C-alpha cells in the first residue's frame, strides 16, 4: 500500500519491538543499583509503555545511567511512532480533500 | 527430575579458593536468573549474588566481604561461583536458585556442603546395630546403624535404597578430634523381619563413596 | 537495602490450630513478598508469591495476607510436617533481602520414649574398637536424661549425646547416647545398660545386656 | 421501603454450609456492589467479601479463612453467599451493603443470626406477667411478657405491633441447656390499663412463627 500506511505500520512493529527489548535491558542495567525498583521483567514492560506514551505516573523510573539511556530510546521511539501515525492521518486526510475539490 | 544439580559437598584448606557449580535442566529462557544463597548451620538464608547466563553480568551482595565470583558457561547450563581465599566464617550449605526475572525462587539446587578446614578428607566406617539377644521385642523391632570416622559433613543414609522412610531417625553428627560420628534409626514390624531384608545405604559426598550394611540378627 | 523483620522467631502451636508468621518490611514494598519453607537438612520450598498466590505441590492450608510493610503466612489447622522454618523475601527493590525465619513448634501430647541398647558389632571389635549405642527414640517433651552403667557402676567417660529437632513425621523427639570404649576397655566390664530418665515416669525406662 | 432483604436467622450444624441471601429493591445500578460483612456477638464489624451482580466477579478478605463464596442473580435482583464447613466461630449476624462504587454503604440489610450447633430448633413459649393483687399502682404500671424455651436466636418483641414503643425494655436472652430465655417490660399510664388493651407480639425468624400474648389483670 502507500507510503504512510506502511511507514505507520513499520514504526508500530519498531515500537512493539523497542517496548520489548527496553524491559528487557531495563532489568540488565537496573539490578545492581541499591533502591532501584525497575527490577522484573513484567512490571518493567508496563514501565516501558507508560514512557512510550510519556505518561510517566512516577511508580516507576531508572536511576541508573544505562536505565536511563534505555528510557531515552524508549521515549524517543514512542514519542517518534505516535507522530508518525499523526503524520500518516493527516496524509490521508489532505488527498481525500483534495479529491473533494479535484 | 532434578532441575538444579549442587555437588554434595567441598573441603577447602583456609585461604585457598574453590568453585562450585549449579547445571541447571528443565525449561531454560535468557531471561533466567540463577542466584547463590548462604546459609551456615543454625543460622537463616544469605543472599550472595545473581547472574544472568544468557549475559554473563552478575550482581553482588554488598554488604558483605565480597567472597564469590560468577561466571556461566551457556554451552554445559552450568553457573559458577568462584569463593577465595576462605575462612571458618566461609563453611556453610550454598544453594543454587533459578529465577524467571520475576522476583521469586521457582525452585532451588539441594546446595553444596562446604567445609573450610586443615583436616584431611576421610570415608565412614558403617556398621550394624542388632538386637542383642536378650531383648524382649513388641509388635515392632528398632534397628540401626553406627556411621563413624567420617570428614567432612555431610552423609546420606537411607534405608533399603529409600523404600523404607516411616520410623527412621538419623541422629545429628557429633564432631570429636576432627572426625564426625552418627547413628541411623529404623523401626519395623518385629514379624517382617529378619524374613524381610532391611539395608541402610550411607552415601558419603567428600569421598565419592556409598556403601551398604546388611542387619542381621547376632548369632 | 529492605529490612525483613520476622518475630517471633519461634512459634508454638497446639495441633490443628491456625498459625499466622509475621514479616515486616522496613519499607513499603506492594505484595512483592514471598514465603519459603525448609525443613531440617531440606532445601528452601516456595509456599506463596507475591503476598498470596498459591504454588501448585502446596496444600490448601497456606495462605498469605498483607500489602504495604505488613505481611502473613498461615496455616488453617497445623500438623506434624508443617515443622520447618519459615523464610520470607522481597523483590520490591534491589537487592533481594531475606527475613530472619521463624521456627514452627509443635506441642503435641507427652509420649516415654522407647528404649533400645546395641553392643558394639563384630566388625567394629575387629578394628580394636568397641560402640555401645543407645536409642531415646519419639519422646515428648524433649527434656530427657540418659545415664550409662557399666557393672552397676555410672560411667561418664567416652560418652557422646545427640538430640534430633522436633520430628516432622509425628511432632516427638529422639536421642541418641554412644559410650565408645577400646576394645580392651569393653573387654574388662560384663554388663553394659543405658537408663532414660523422663516426666513420663517417675521411674526410669532401663535396658541392658551382658557382654556374654 | 427496606432497600436490603436478609432472611432473620439460619441454624446451621457443624460441618455443613448454608447460603445466605440479600434481596436488593430501590435503585439499581450495572456499577452497584454488594458486600457482606460478618459481626460475631459482642465485637466489631469485619469486611468478607464483595460482588458486583452486573458482571459477576466477587473478591475475599484474604486475611481470614476464607468460608465464603459470593454469587448473584441478575433477574431477581438477590445476592448469596456461601459459608461452608462451618464451626462455632462461623457464629454470628452477617450483614449485606450497597456501595455504589463511591466506597461507602449507604444502606445495610437487617442482618441474619447463624448460629452454628447441634441442638436443634425450637419455638419460644410466651406467657403474661400481670401484676400481683397486692401490687400498688402508682401513675404508672409495668407489665411484661416472658419468652422461654426457643432456640436459635434471636427472637423479636413488639408491644401492639409496634405501636407502643416508650416505656418498653427487652431482655437479652440467657441460655440455659441448649435453650434460650428473656423477658420484655413494658410500662404504660396506671389508668390506661386494661380498659385500653396492651399485647406482645414475639416473632422467631428460625422457627416461622409469631405469636400474640394478650396481658389482662389477674383474677
Ligand atoms: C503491555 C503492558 C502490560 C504489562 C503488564 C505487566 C503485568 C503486571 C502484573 O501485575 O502481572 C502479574 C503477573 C505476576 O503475578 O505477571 C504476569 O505474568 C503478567 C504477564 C504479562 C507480561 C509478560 C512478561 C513480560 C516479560 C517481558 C519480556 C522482556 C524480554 C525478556
Amino acid at each position: 500500500s502507500a507510503l504512510h500506511w506502511r511507514a505507520a505500520g513499520a514504526a508500530t512493529v519498531l515500537l512493539v519491538i523497542v517496548l520489548l527489548a527496553g524491559s528487557y535491558l531495563a532489568v540488565l542495567a537496573e539490578r545492581g543499583a541499591p533502591g532501584a525498583q525497575l527490577i522484573t521483567y513484567p512490571r518493567a514492560l508496563w514501565w516501558s509503555v507508560e514512557t512510550a506514551t510519556t505518561v510517566g505516573y512516577g511508580d516507576l523510573y531508572p536511576v541508573t545511567l544505562w536505565g536511563r539511556l534505555v528510557a531515552v530510546v524508549v521515549m524517543v521511539a514512542g514519542i517518534t511512532s505516535f507522530g508518525l501515525v499523526t503524520a500518516a492521518l493527516a496524509t490521508w486526510f489532505v488527498g481525500r480533500a483534495q479529491e473533494r475539490r479535484g | 527430575q532434578v532441575q538444579l544439580q549442587q555437588p554434595g559437598a567441598e573441603l577447602v584448606k583456609p585461604g585457598a579458593s574453590v568453585k562450585l557449580s549449579c547445571k541447571a535442566s528443565g525449561y531454560t529462557f535468557t531471561s533466567d536468573w540463577i542466584h547463590w544463597v548462604k546459609q551456615r548451620p543454625g543460622h537463616g538464608l544469605e543472599w550472595i549474588g545473581e547472574i544472568i547466563p544468557s549475559y554473563g553480568r552478575a550482581n553482588y551482595n554488598e554488604k558483605i566481604q565480597k567472597k564469590a565470583t560468577l561466571t556461566a558457561d551457556k554451552s554445559s547450563s552450568t553457573a559458577f561461583m568462584q569463593l577465595s581465599s576462605l575462612t571458618s566464617e566461609d563453611s556453610a550449605v550454598y544453594y543454587c536458585a533459578r529465577e524467571r526475572g520475576d522476583g521469586y525462587f521457582a525452585v532451588w539446587g539441594a546446595g553444596t556442603t562446604v567445609t573450610v578446614s586443615s583436616a584431611k578428607t576421610t570415608p565412614p566406617s558403617v556398621y550394624p546395630l542388632a538386637p542383642g539377644s536378650a531383648a524382649q521385642t513388641n509388635s515392632m523391632v528398632t534397628l540401626g546403624c553406627l556411621v563413624k570416622g567420617y570428614f567432612p559433613e555431610p552423609v546420606t543414609v537411607t534405608w533399603n535404597s529409600g523404600s523404607l522412610s516411616s520410623g527412621v531417625h538419623t541422629f545429628p553428627a557429633v564432631l570429636q578430634s576432627d572426625l564426625y560420628t552418627l547413628s541411623s534409626s529404623v523401626t519395623v514390624p518385629s514379624s517382617s523381619w529378619p524374613s524381610e531384608t532391611v539395608t541402610c545405604n550411607v552415601a558419603h559426598p567428600a569421598s565419592s563413596t556409598k556403601v551398604d550394611k546388611k542387619i542381621v540378627p547376632r548369632d | 537495602d529492605i529490612l525483613l523483620t520476622q518475630s517471633p522467631a519461634i512459634l508454638s502451636v497446639s495441633p490443628g490450630e491456625r498459625v499466622s508468621f509475621s514479616c515486616r518490611a522496613s519499607q513499603s514494598i506492594g505484595t512483592d513478598i514471598h514465603w519459603y519453607q525448609q525443613r531440617t537438612n531440606g532445601s528452601p520450598r516456595l509456599l506463596i508469591k507475591y503476598a498470596s498466590e498459591s504454588i501448585s505441590g502446596i496444600p490448601s492450608r497456606f495462605s498469605g495476607s498483607g500489602s504495604g510493610t505488613d505481611f502473613t503466612l498461615s496455616i488453617n489447622s497445623v500438623e506434624s510436617e508443617d515443622i520447618a522454618n519459615y523464610y520470607c523475601q522481597q523483590s520490591n527493590r534491589w537487592p533481594f533481602t531475606f527475613g530472619s525465619g521463624t521456627k514452627l513448634e509443635i506441642k503435641r501430647a507427652d509420649a516415654a520414649p522407647t528404649v533400645s541398647i546395641f553392643p558394639p558389632s563384630s566388625e567394629q571389635l575387629t578394628s580394636g574398637g568397641a560402640s555401645v549405642v543407645c536409642f531415646l527414640n519419639n519422646f515428648y517433651p524433649k527434656d530427657i536424661n540418659v545415664k550409662w552403667k557399666i557393672d552397676g557402676s555410672e560411667r561418664q567417660n567416652g560418652v557422646l549425646n545427640s538430640w534430633t529437632d522436633q520430628d516432622s513425621k509425628d511432632s516427638t523427639y529422639s536421642m541418641s547416647s554412644t559410650l565408645t570404649l577400646t576394645k580392651d576397655e569393653y573387654e574388662r566390664h560384663n554388663s553394659y545398660t543405658c537408663e532414660a530418665t523422663h516426666k513420663t515416669s517417675t521411674s526410669p525406662i532401663v535396658k541392658s545386656f551382658n557382654r556374654n
